[PDB]
């Protein structure tokens, strides 16, 4: 009633993805950077997956932006690291991994502002 | 509360939450989980082996008998090791209440068809194998029902590109319409709408 | 230890003593609503938009300068936090503009966000707004201060960070302005940061101006090659045009900012670019041609002539894969003579051992030192990141700084131990005071920048320094893996070119000229046409037509650092890559790929066809130029500092002179700088001031 | 309030109301819209381009409904049939022409609508 | 409101087309009944929920107030 | 404003005209190329200044509801004009 | 409009134009923006 | 462990009876869609592309992801066998339209960036 | 047949690396002094076995292992390489 197969999963030939989209693609697993135009963290929860970036050119008429691969637009969102890799692995997707960035706890004082002696006295508030 | 604030219905709350036990109590080996949303809809998380018994227990039992299915359909979930859950919403008219049957499968494990216990689930069965690829195990006929003949893929996975990898136009050499490569002369414009400085604190999620 | 109990919505978390209350909830995962707290900044506490409840306690506190207590209980979302966020979200947009159509910043406001997220959904103000006059500031930032919020972020940026107190507040009341008082500009290295930390858009970036929304822009992370830190950088692009560059968080390098240049230099990357092959034809004359008529004739020459008669010149923004591609192609004509625009020492050790040519205390070791002395070097122009980290250091660690050379301002005090390279030898030997200034030091710091390595007294100013520094070593001891030795670098191309074997300088083309000079992005006017034979074949390959391309015979378009995913190493030793973002225009090619094309044409086809066997061949010849985010190396100062002892040139007395003097001198230097227009106008602003 | 072919309004000064907010282009459900903006000689806020697909677009308003000048509208022509599919792809020139050609039953219009909205 | 209007389901006997045809022509005549009661039934206010961060504000408060230009961007956009 | 490239052919509002080389003139052939005749920088230059008699002023494009949302213009610089950010208007104190 | 005219402005047609499809008037579509890169001008002075 | 659920076949042997079956009813069934169809190809060329179209997942060690190849063929079968693809359907499998890709890397560095 | 560069990679912390470390720290002074004019890279590896590359004329590289060497070993393979001897 089970097979106990010890082989790792591999669903490429079931996809449907033409095979030059599949070998030839470079997908990138990380935590998305803040925006430094906004304080807020929200954006920086999950994991994603995206592919690499290939040609745009102009369209002769309206001078549109033309693409000629399907997976321009295609980002996926993970809970984990693991996750992704795993589901790029059994999609037989080559994949580079960045390390989470997390800013490091600071310590903050108010009263060093007024300080009697050291440089971090303020000149002006 | 307020007249811009949709009302609440503790009664029928705690009427789902009482069945909702009491189907989880009837049938330990199955039931994972029970659920009632705030809008009073009442969920039952159970084990894939468990799809026949559950649903012909509400479909038949005296005090659920469930004799209709409204809506049959899957889930895709790239980030869970089980990528689909199986979702079945049933509908009551002995006792005028509706509920809501989940479970879960991957790429390679079949689902048991439920054909045998609703005659509706033939096609829905059919729409879920040709979206998701889900196969569904002692079908009477399973094959593709809203595609093309010959499409490749599943394109309601969350992986499938929107626009696909073929599209047809009519070739005058050869005569006939034929497929080729997708290629847009206007690229569709991904939009990144979601905001940072989250919404509904009550949703929080631990820090881990 | 020392840690306290402290409870955020009923849930324990232990904190150290003199942590926030913001603080304490961002442990826990929430963040606090804010307007003028910024993580790199002072405590300001004027915004209000942090009041939070404390359990038990009738006044709610600042959550953003409050200190938590022990067995404190913060309700993040009472009514009362609540209630507080709502009346001050009303009172700072009672006389904001109705300017979100046409503010630069609508999609990305943190008014916007936070008033939809904690603020009402109407207004209750019937009265008029308040209008300020606009100020100028220079042709970076554009200012529209009736949307200003008052929240004091560009003053405490400008006076801690950048070390420019030309902001502040004049008036009182509502009257209040944040401003200069006068007509001036606000110039520096750092200026362009003020606009990411403002809140509103009454900071916003001039060139960028009405281009693009935010939504639509997609985000490519990548590294900035505009010079040697190797800042990490975001990428907007859309519709496969760069649309602006932000700065992408790393603590590391760079913190949260980009230099100027780094920050507005894209806008020459569309300019004078190099989109065809091109020969001369029988006029002499610079013409169109195919790839592969242009491949044939580089690749005939290439076979003509072998050995010391073929040699190569690498520029400042060449990446590691062209780098190696090109020194494996040469190899196989069995020319050695791979040269680098920029100098360095090679007597002694040379190369040959990494720690010899790196900033061995890295960026982030600067906080730990005590005392640093800088030897020939600008650091403000130089490496405006690494400068701004000493700057940081000094405001908190009370960090001793000194300056061998020209007396430069650096935006702090240092001490001028004056200009003569001869200081270095007076401090080597003891008669200096600051020789026993560094004896005292825990973690003395002892930098040396390639501006001073590019005179011919290079390979004494490097023996001083490492006499200075072995003297440190051998009386203070070995406080441990401090590796006081180091050496500031300034070209993004330098250190991953080192690293692959190339001879630092240009003097082996100049002992033996060349019959064919290949130009790698070479702009740097070391190597003329006076200085080759005659009818020598020049092949220049690159991205920008600047002083490189006209004297060629063959131009081989290129593609710059936002156009491929390229292996960048900064001054560090760390290796980084970029990201594609748009694709090169017109006929334009990925470099390795055109080097590897050329060597398939000339029949000494190169073993590596893609992106992954060229990073293959990369770790095959430096395996550290594969790890993508390592900075750790072993330190061989004992070997070198030995090897540097053979030769002994004398100093001249020529006084210490960097490049870069001014700000006028940091806009230009590189060929996307030159074609840049926004840093002509800011040479234009800096000569003459309106 | 039926819904015609689009039309680029202007002030009674002549000059366009359009400030390239980009608002129509973001809640376009087909993604019919295509702008691109700079600061104009003067320095004003304007657009270089504004193209909208006639034959993407779905005409259900919400790109009048979501301009805050009143910019861009959908007017009341409807007999505007095309031999050809590129005389169906709009860009601004056209726009502005349908605009200043359709202005007075346009501004009758919304001066009959606009206490409703 | 359905609960506030008065009509009669048709209910057919034999399961055929004809019953179905002849339960569609009853609906709709008790779509008319149910019609004549809205138009007599029809109450006064609002169109919309009045919560600006769901539902878009009017225009002149769009172009008036600073909050409701804020919710109307943040919600077209 | 409408001017004429070399080319011949009329130069839009937004300054672009195909270049002499640029094959994409062809689809203009036996055809005609729609340029909207009215440009909007020159008739909002054609507009007087406003003189009020007030430090700060706001404008809504008039018609109340049917123009853009309301601003307030500061007049207090005396070496340039006021110009709304929406409508393009320019107001100025009376100086002197 | 006889009773009650439209509102008269200065950038208004004065003299309306019917449908021109298939016309030389027709409408011809077009980019109306400027060129994005530019390309390097090689000197016209030969280097040797 | 790695106990898994069968589908059709709990080990490689009986999957690959099912792939030869499956392969027996395509090679029977091309020359009736040849007729049938009205085909410009030859029965020789059916085969061989049935043929190809079989070896693309000759590298498959998983015997569930092969019966799940097998189920889909033999879907792909009743479709030809039914008419319910026309010739258009059937000819898609030749790529007669499509302009031949080079592979080498010169050819790849002229077209353009696609490597 | 001509030398043109030798690059030895060894592991900064492996034990498989602690031979070239001590050739490296004892003697690698006395072997530029030999060789002046010869540029010999030390670079480091990552959990990979220590190799000595020696590139010849014409771009000709081979490459050995250094794996559990002692110093001595290593310096002998160097004094091999140089010579030309096998
Ligand atoms: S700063 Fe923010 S709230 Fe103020 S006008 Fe600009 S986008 Fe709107
Ligand atoms: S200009 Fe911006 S950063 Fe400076 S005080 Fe005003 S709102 Fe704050
Ligand atoms: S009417 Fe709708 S579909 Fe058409 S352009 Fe406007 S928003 Fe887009
Ligand atoms: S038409 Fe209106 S909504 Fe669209 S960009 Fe112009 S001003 Fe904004
Ligand atoms: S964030 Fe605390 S008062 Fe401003
Ligand atoms: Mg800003
Ligand atoms: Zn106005």
């Amino acid at each position: 009633q089970l097979i106990a197969v010890d082989e790792k999963l591999d669903i490429t030939t079931l996809t449907g993805v033409p095979e030059e989209h599949i070998k030839t693609r470079k997908v990138r697993i990380f935590v998305p950077a803040r925006n430094n135009m906004q304080s807020g963290v929200n954006n920086t929860k999950k994991w994603k997956m995206e592919f690499d970036t290939r040609e745009r050119w102009e369209n002769p008429l309206m001078g549109w932006s033309s693409t000629a691969d399907p997976l321009s637009n295609l980002v996926l969102t993970f809970s984990t690291k693991e996750d992704a890799v795993a589901f790029a692995e059994k999609n037989g997707w080559s994949f580079d991994v960045e390390e989470r960035k997390v800013p490091k706890p600071k310590s903050k004082s108010y009263g060093a502002n007024f300080s009697w002696n050291k440089r971090t006295r303020v000149s002006t508030k | 509360t307020r007249p811009t604030i949709r009302p609440r219905n503790d009664v029928v709350h705690k009427q789902l939450s009482a069945f909702g036990q009491y189907v989880a109590e009837i049938l330990p080996k199955y039931v994972q989980q029970v659920q009632v949303s705030c809008f009073n809809e009442l969920e039952i998380f159970i084990h894939p082996d468990g799809v026949i018994p559950v649903l012909t227990f509400l479909r038949d039992h005296t005090n659920a008998q469930f004799k209709s299915l409204a809506d049959l359909t899957a889930v895709d979930v790239p980030t869970r090791q089980n990528r689909f859950e199986i979702v079945y919403n049933l509908l009551s008219l002995r006792f005028n209440s509706r509920i809501r049957v989940k479970t879960y499968t991957d790429e390679l494990t079949p689902i048991e068809s439920s054909v045998t216990v609703y005659k509706a689930a033939n096609w829905y069965e059919r729409e879920i194998w040709d979206m998701f690829g889900v196969f569904f195990a002692n079908h009477p006929d399973l094959r593709r029902i809203l595609t093309d003949y010959g499409f490749e893929g599943h394109p309601f996975r969350k992986d499938f590109p929107l626009s696909g990898y073929v599209e047809l136009r009519y070739d005058d050499e050869v005569k006939r319409v034929v497929a080729e490569p997708v290629e847009l002369a206007q690229e569709f414009r991904k939009f990144d709408l979601n905001s940072p400085w989250e919404a509904f604190p009550a949703y929080r999620q631990p820090p881990e | 230890s020392n840690l306290i109990e402290v409870f955020v919505d009923g849930q324990s978390v232990m904190v150290e003593p003199g942590t926030t209350v913001l603080q304490a909830c961002e442990k826990v995962g929430m963040q606090i609503p804010r307007f003028c707290y910024h993580e790199r900044l002072s405590v300001a506490g004027n915004c209000r938009m942090c009041l939070v409840e404390i359990e038990k306690a009738p006044k709610v506190v600042a959550a953003c300068a409050m200190p938590v207590m022990k067995g404190w209980n913060i309700l993040t979302n009472s009514e009362k936090s609540k209630k507080a966020r709502e009346g001050v979200m009303e009172f700072l947009l009672a006389n904001h503009p109705l300017d979100c159509p046409i503010c630069d910043q609508g999609g990305e406001c943190d008014l916007q966000d936070q008033s939809m997220m904690f603020g009402s959904d109407r207004s209750r103000f019937l009265e008029g707004k308040r209008a300020v006059e606009d100020k100028n500031i220079g042709p970076l930032v554009k200012t529209i201060m009736t949307r200003c919020i008052q929240c004091t972020r560009c003053i405490r940026f400008a006076s801690e960070i950048a070390g420019v107190d030309d902001l502040g507040t004049t008036g009182r009341g509502n009257d209040m302005q944040v401003g200069t008082y006068i007509e001036k500009m606000f110039m520096s290295e750092l200026s362009g940061n003020i606009i990411d930390i403002c809140p509103v858009g009454a900071l916003t970036s001039k060139p960028y101006a009405f281009t693009a929304r935010p939504w639509e822009t997609r985000k490519t992370e990548s590294i900035d090659v505009m010079d040697a830190v190797g800042s990490n950088i975001v990428v907007s692009t859309r519709t496969g045009e760069v649309m602006r560059i932000l700065p992408r968080m790393h603590e590391d390098i760079n913190e949260e900012w980009i230099s100027d240049k780094t920050r507005f230099a894209y806008d020459g990357l569309k300019r004078q670019r190099l989109t065809q092959p091109m020969i001369r034809n029988e006029k002499g004359l610079l013409t169109y041609t195919t790839w592969e008529d242009a491949l044939s004739r580089v690749a005939g020459m290439l076979q003509s002539f072998q050995g010391n008669d073929v040699a190569a010149i690498a520029g400042g923004l060449v990446d590691a894969e062209a780098l190696v591609a090109l020194k494996d192609l040469l190899n196989r004509v069995d020319s050695d003579s791979l040269c680098t625009e920029e100098v360095f020492p090679t007597a002694g050790a040379g190369t040959d051992l990494r720690s010899n040519y790196l900033l061995n205390t890295t960026i982030a070791g600067v906080e730990e030192a005590d005392v640093i002395l800088l030897v020939g070097t600008n650091p403000r122009f130089e490496a405006p990141l690494f400068n701004a980290r000493i700057r940081k250091s000094w405001l908190h660690n009370d960090l001793k700084v000194a300056l061998i050379g020209s007396p430069v301002d650096l935006t702090y005090r240092y001490d001028h131990l004056g200009d003569s390279p001869k200081i270095l030898q007076d401090i080597a030997s003891g008669n200096h005071p600051f020789s026993q200034i560094l004896k005292e030091a825990k973690k003395p710091m002892v930098v040396l920048g390639s501006s001073a390595l590019q005179r011919s007294d290079g390979t004494a100013i490097l023996a001083a320094v490492s006499n200075i520094a072995q003297n440190i070593r051998l009386s203070s001891g070995v406080t441990g893996d401090w590796k006081v030795m180091n050496i500031l670098h300034r070209i993004a191309s330098q250190v991953a070119a080192l690293d692959l074997g190339y001879k630092p300088g240009v003097e082996a083309i100049r002992k033996n000229p060349p019959k064919v000079l290949f130009l790698l992005g070479a702009d740097g006017g070391c190597i003329t046409r006076q200085d080759l034979p005659k009818d020598c074949f020049i092949i220049y390959q690159g991205h920008h037509g600047d002083v490189g391309a006209p004297m060629a015979d063959v131009i081989l378009p290129g593609a710059a650092y936002t156009e491929k995913s390229a292996t960048y190493v900064n001054t560090e030793g760390r290796a980084q890559q970029t990201k594609v973002a748009v694709t090169p225009p017109g006929l334009a090619r990925e470099d390795w790929k055109i080097i590897r094309a050329l060597s398939e044409i000339a029949g000494m086809t190169l073993p590596y066809d893609t992106l992954d066997q060229v990073r293959s061949r990369l770790e095959e010849v430096s395996p550290n130029l594969v790890r993508y985010d390592d900075v750790e190396g072993a330190n061989y100062f004992q070997q070198a500092n030995e090897l540097s002892k053979l030769v002994n040139q004398q100093l001249l007395a020529d006084p210490l002179v960097p490049p870069q003097l001014t700000i006028k001198d940091f806009y230009m230097t590189d060929s996307i700088s030159r074609a840049s227009q926004t840093m002509a106008k800011c040479v234009k602003a800096v000569t003459e001031g309106i | 309030r039926f819904r015609g072919e689009h039309a680029l309004r202007r002030y009674p000064s002549g000059e366009e109301r359009c400030i390239a907010c980009k608002l129509c282009e973001a809640v376009c459900p087909a993604q019919a819209i295509t702008i691109e903006a700079e600061p104009r000689a003067d320095g004003s806020r304007r657009t270089t381009r504004y193209d909208i697909d006639m034959t993407k677009c779905i005409y259900c308003g919400f790109c009048q409904e979501a301009c805050p000048v009143d910019a861009i509208v959908e007017g009341p022509n409807f007999e505007f049939s095309t031999e050809t599919h590129e005389e169906l792809l709009y860009n601004k020139e056209k726009l502005l022409n349908n605009g200043d050609k359709w202005e007075a039953e346009i501004a009758a219009n919304i001066q009959a609508d606009y206490l409703y909205r | 409101v359905y609960d506030q209007v008065e009509f009669d389901v048709p209910i057919g006997s034999r399961g055929d087309c004809y019953d179905r045809y002849l339960c569609r022509v009853e609906e709709m005549r008790q779509s008319l009944r149910i019609i004549s009661q809205c138009l007599n039934k029809m109450p006064p206010g609002e169109i919309k929920v009045d919560d600006a961060k769901v539902s878009p504000p009017k225009r002149a408060e769009m172009k008036t107030s600073m909050e409701s230009l804020i919710h109307h961007f943040k919600l077209y956009t | 404003g409408v001017r004429t490239s070399p080319t011949g052919e009329k130069v839009t509002h937004t300054g672009q005209a195909y270049d002499d080389g640029d094959y994409r003139r062809v689809r203009f052939s036996d055809r005609q190329k729609e340029v909207n005749e009215n440009f909007a920088i020159d008739l909002i230059a054609e507009q007087p200044v406003s003189e009020v008699g007030s430090r700060v002023i706001s404008c809504d494009g008039g018609g109340g509801a049917l123009g853009h949302p309301r601003v307030y213009i500061n007049l207090d610089k005396e070496t340039k004009t006021g110009t709304c950010g929406y409508c393009g208007l320019q107001f100025r104190q009376p100086h002197h | 409009p006889t009773t009650k005219p439209p509102t008269a402005r200065k950038y208004i047609w004065t003299n309306h134009k019917f449908n021109v499809s298939g016309t030389p008037q027709q409408y011809v579509p077009y980019s109306t923006t400027r060129k994005k890169i530019q390309e390097w001008v090689p000197p016209s002075t030969p280097y040797k | 462990g790695t106990s898994v659920k069968p589908i059709f076949s709990r080990d490689m042997n009986e999957a690959k009876r099912r792939v030869r079956e499956l392969y027996r009813a395509w090679y029977r069934e091309v020359p009736n869609t040849v007729h049938l169809f009205q085909l410009d190809i030859s029965v020789k060329q059916g085969r061989d592309k049935v043929r190809e179209m079989f070896m693309k997942n000759a590298h498959v060690t998983d015997p569930r992801v092969v019966d799940l190849l097998v189920i889909k063929g033999k879907m792909e079968l009743e479709e030809t066998i039914n008419v319910w693809k026309q010739r258009t359907h059937i000819m898609r499998f030749f790529h007669e339209t499509e302009a031949p890709r080079p592979t080498d890397f010169l050819s790849k560095f002229y077209v353009g960036h696609d490597p | 047949l001509g030398l043109r560069e030798i690059r030895i990679h060894l592991c900064q912390r492996s034990p498989g690396s602690q031979g070239v470390r001590d050739f490296i720290e004892k003697r690698y002074v006395e072997l530029k002094k030999a060789n002046p004019d010869l540029p010999i890279l030390i670079r480091e590896c990552s959990d990979v076995q220590p190799k000595l590359w020696a590139r010849y004329a014409f771009g000709q590289e081979k490459n050995v292992s250094l794996n559990n060497f002692s110093a001595d070993q290593v310096t002998r393979t160097l004094e091999n390489v140089l010579s030309g001897k096998a």
